[PDB]
């Protein structure tokens, strides 16, 4: 039961570091959807390919 | 050695996922590239006179 637990715990904490770095991948394609949002749906952007 | 490798059959797959986010990270190093140099369409030649 030991054995099974530290393979079960050290899966899920993979999992979980795994999510972790995606969700701060999915963090900064949001923030630049939401600069876009703010700058091109709102405004006018001089911005060249932007 | 087909011992030890007889018992890392044993831990599952963790050595798929591994392989899996090496293989993502030198697919995205590509990315990055021919995002940030290749944004010409047309090789542009300078005229012969400088």
């Amino acid at each position: 039961i030991d054995r099974l637990i530290t393979g079960r715990l050290q899966s899920l904490q993979t999992y979980v570091t795994q999510q972790l770095i995606r969700a701060a991948e999915i963090r900064a394609s949001a923030n630049l959807a939401a600069t876009k949002m703010s700058e091109c749906v709102l405004g006018q952007s001089k911005r060249v390919d932007f | 050695s087909t011992e030890c490798s007889n018992l890392l059959l044993q831990y599952g797959s963790f050595c798929t996922q591994l392989k899996r986010a090496l293989t993502g990270i030198a697919v995205e190093q590509d990315k990055n590239t021919q995002e940030v140099f290749a944004q010409v369409k047309q090789i542009y030649k300078t005229p012969p006179i400088k």
